[PDB]
This record gives C-alpha cells, structure tokens and sequence, in this order.
C-alpha cells in the first residue's frame, strides 16, 4: 500500500 | 494561448475542468500563468488540479507498466514503459519551467509563495519517482530544497493548521518515506505537524475547516500504515 | 514509425496500454496495427473498439457539458456571455470529429473490404454506422442529413446482411440491433421504427435464448436487458 | 435519461 499524498481536490 | 484574453483563458479552463478535460485544463492555465499576473486562491486551484490530474494519469500508467516490466524481467514493455516516462518527464519539466520562470519570484504573500515551493517539491517528487542514478541523487536534492525552504517560510509565517501548510507537511513526510528512505522522519514529521495541528484547530477559520480536517486525517491514516 | 512495427508488438502494447489506462494510446497502437492489412482476430476487434470507444466516449461525455452549457449560456441571453464556450465547444467538436473520421477511414480503407467472414463484416458495417451516429450527433444543418443517411446506410446493410448469417442471439448481431435502435431514437426522430426494432430483437433473440451456448450467454443477456431498458424507457 | 447504446467491454 502506498501512502497518501495531498489529494487532488478542492 | 498568447493571442486569448487572461480572462477567456480562465474561463475556458473552468469550461475544461467541467467537461473533465485536465490536458487542456492545464494548457489554459499555463496561458493564464504565461500572461504574468499573480494567480489567485482559485486560480491556483485551477493550476494544481489541471496538472495533478494529467501527472496522476501519467504516473498510474508508468506503475502499471513498471509492474509488468519487473514481472516480466520481449522489448515491447520496457519501450513503452519509456514512452510514458518521458512523456511524465515533460509535464513535470513543464511545470517546474512554469514555477522557475512565472510563480515562485512573483508571488508575494507566504501563503501562495509556500504553495509553490511544495510544488516545485511535489513535481521533483513525481520525477524522483521514476528516476534512476546519479539524476536520481540531484533531483531528490531539488525536492529535498524546495520542500525545506517552503517549511521554513510556514513554520515562521503560517497557523498550523493552515491547509497550504498541512498539504505541504503531508507531502513532505511522503518524501522522506518514499524517496528519501527516511522513515523516522517521516513518521515523527507526521506526528508532530499533527499534534501541532490539532493544538491549534480551535484557532482555524471556518472557510478552511473542511480542509484542514481532510489533511490531518490523512496524516493519522499514514501513521496507522507506517507504525 | 508504425509502418515498420511488427505486427505483434503493436498488439502486444496495445494491450499494455490497455492495462495502463492509455486509450489513445491503444487506439494508435491498433491504428498502426489495422495497417498492416492482416485481418483481425476477434480479440483484436475488441481492442480496436474499446480503444476508440473510450476516446470518442470521452469526447462525446465532453462535448455534452459544453453544450449544455452553451445553450443555458445563450437561453440567459446576457449581453457578455458564451464566446468562450461556443469557441471550446467547437475545439472539442473538431477533435471529436477528427477521431470518427480515423476509424471511418479505417473501417473503409482496410476492415470492411477485407473482412471474410460475415460475423466480422457486420460486426465492422456496425461499427460503420456507429461513428457516422456520433458524427451526426454534433453535426448540423445539411451535412447532418448527408451523415444520418450514411449511418441508416451502414446499419441497414449490416441489418440484411446478420439476418440472413447470424443466430438472433448472436452478441454481435444483438449489439448492432441494440444501437440502430437508438440511432432511430436519438438520430432520426422514429421512435416507432426505434420501439419495433427493439421489440422485434427482444423478442425473436428471447425466443432462442435456450440455445445460446453458454460462452455467449452472459453478454447476449446483457443486451436484450439494455432493450428491454430502452423499451421501457421509450414507452 | 438518454437510451443505452451497447457497452463498451468485450
Ligand atoms: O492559495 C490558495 C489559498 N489556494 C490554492 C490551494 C492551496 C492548497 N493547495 S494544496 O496545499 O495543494 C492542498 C491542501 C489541502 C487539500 I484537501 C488539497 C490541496 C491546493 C491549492
Ligand atoms: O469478432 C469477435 C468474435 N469479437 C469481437 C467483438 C464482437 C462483438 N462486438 S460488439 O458487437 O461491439 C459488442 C456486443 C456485445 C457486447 I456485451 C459488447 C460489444 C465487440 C467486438
Ligand atoms: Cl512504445
Ligand atoms: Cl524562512
Ligand atoms: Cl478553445
Ligand atoms: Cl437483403
Ligand atoms: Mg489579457
Ligand atoms: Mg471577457
Ligand atoms: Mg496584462
Ligand atoms: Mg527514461
Ligand atoms: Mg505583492
Ligand atoms: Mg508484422
Ligand atoms: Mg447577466
Ligand atoms: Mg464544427
Ligand atoms: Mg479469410
């Protein structure tokens, strides 16, 4: 599993 | 780009972000960069989402295919896994001209100059990612750089719990536990920018709120994954 | 460069790029594939179509906001709005055209003539009237009619030629039955002929579900659940 | 609702 980044949202 | 109105040039990248079209998002907002005033809180959205969605296509696709390639390990994989990297490597070398030429010298608060920074950082990361070698150590350097600068300038300038702040602490830790091979750091970055964060949510405006409270969720699900 | 690729690596990375997400990609891939002037096995049709599917599919999704948009803009009537989406609309418009126009040319110069068997002619004649379908979809005026006709044209030489060579539950004859109902609907304002081709499908293809061979059963099935969808949908 | 079109799957 990857980690999470920023996402790519408002 | 050159001959639309930087009006015309948002309004048609607000169209492109409607209809799901990020490629052409992004062309209109380089326009928009290209024409040499500052972007504001919406425009830099515009910015990120548009390359983000073209970047995150690009890196999606170079992970399936890396996969087979390793899997594998005839010439046809190896070819077209190439293929989508230097196509990655373009749009991330358009961003980063974009940052180096417009962005980064002409913002003028911290906020919008911290964004930038992360990502400049951001887009070195996306490089780092698929490069190999003694590129590999400078571009790792260059994301190192640009992350540090912009977490000095928001740990002097910014609330903790400011988003762009959040945002850029999360990517940070990202860096250093999947480029950087550092994993205590990016644990205990982690942890500190959240509890720092949540010491001061009380302080946060309402505006933010929402935003804020997504980061640092996410911070916590990164620490569960890594401890 | 794809003159002188060998066949089987286009194949190979048309797959890849399917795997990977990458339609154009996979649809340049079959492109250059296609033009070798080798039939196509079945699988290959498949990559062929899901390849331009999603990038018309895409196009089409795309050119309906902006259309949308456009009229509401219009029907406002302000004074200072709705260059710029008539403007991006026709960019869309023209790169969606651009694509119907590759796979008709593709259809035309290789697929249909050389195809030798009847499944993969109809199956090709359908895919015919299709993209003439999605041009008439943003076509007006005059060239609108010229293209609608070409659509009817194709569907209908598909039509005679399944009825005669192919089972009624047969996917592909299914299939096309399926979409040149819509084209009927949607296309050329007969929702009669759109409803009695759909029944008459249903039907006939129901009438011999007891024989379809298990392989063809899940996607034969499918399709007579999407008219019995659009039956209920247009009554 | 607009009608449906056969499915872009194998
Ligand atoms: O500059 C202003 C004000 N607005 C532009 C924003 C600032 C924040 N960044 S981000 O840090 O990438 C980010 C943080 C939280 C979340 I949820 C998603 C993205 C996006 C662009
Ligand atoms: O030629 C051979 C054997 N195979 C290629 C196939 C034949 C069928 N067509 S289709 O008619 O578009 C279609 C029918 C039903 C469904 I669910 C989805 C698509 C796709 C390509
Ligand atoms: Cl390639
Ligand atoms: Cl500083
Ligand atoms: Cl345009
Ligand atoms: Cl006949
Ligand atoms: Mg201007
Ligand atoms: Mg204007
Ligand atoms: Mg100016
Ligand atoms: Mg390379
Ligand atoms: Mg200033
Ligand atoms: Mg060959
Ligand atoms: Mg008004
Ligand atoms: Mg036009
Ligand atoms: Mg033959």
């Amino acid at each position: 599993q990857r980690s999470t980044s920023t996402p790519n949202v408002h | 780009m050159g001959s639309m109105e930087r009006a015309s040039l948002i309004q048609k990248a607000k169209l492109a972000e409607q209809a799901e079209r990020y490629e052409d998002m992004a062309a209109f907002m380089k326009g928009a960069v290209e024409k040499g005033e500052e972007l504001s809180c919406e425009e830099r959205n515009l910015l990120s989402v548009a390359y983000k969605n073209v970047v995150g296509g690009q890196r999606a696709a170079w992970r399936v295919l890396s996969s087979i390639e390793q899997k594998s390990n005839g010439p046809e994989v190896r070819e077209y896994r190439e293929k989508v990297e230097t196509e990655l490597q373009g749009v991330c070398d358009t961003v980063l001209g974009l940052l180096d030429s417009h962005l980064i010298k002409e913002a003028g608060d911290a906020e919008s100059r911290v964004f930038y920074l992360k990502m400049k950082g951001d887009y070195y990361r996306y490089l780092a990612e698929v490069a190999t070698g003694d590129d590999k150590k400078r571009i790792i350097d260059s994301a190192r750089s640009a992350y540090q600068e912009a977490m000095d300038i928001s740990k002097k300038e910014m609330p903790p719990t400011n988003p762009i702040r959040l945002g850029l602490a999360l990517n940070f830790s990202v860096f250093h536990y999947e480029i950087a091979n550092s994993p205590e750091e990016a644990i205990s970055l982690a942890k500190t920018t959240f509890d720092e964060a949540m010491a001061d949510l009380h302080t946060l405006s309402e505006d933010s709120y929402k935003d804020s409270t997504l980061i640092m969720q996410l911070l916590r699900d990164n620490l569960t994954l890594w401890t």
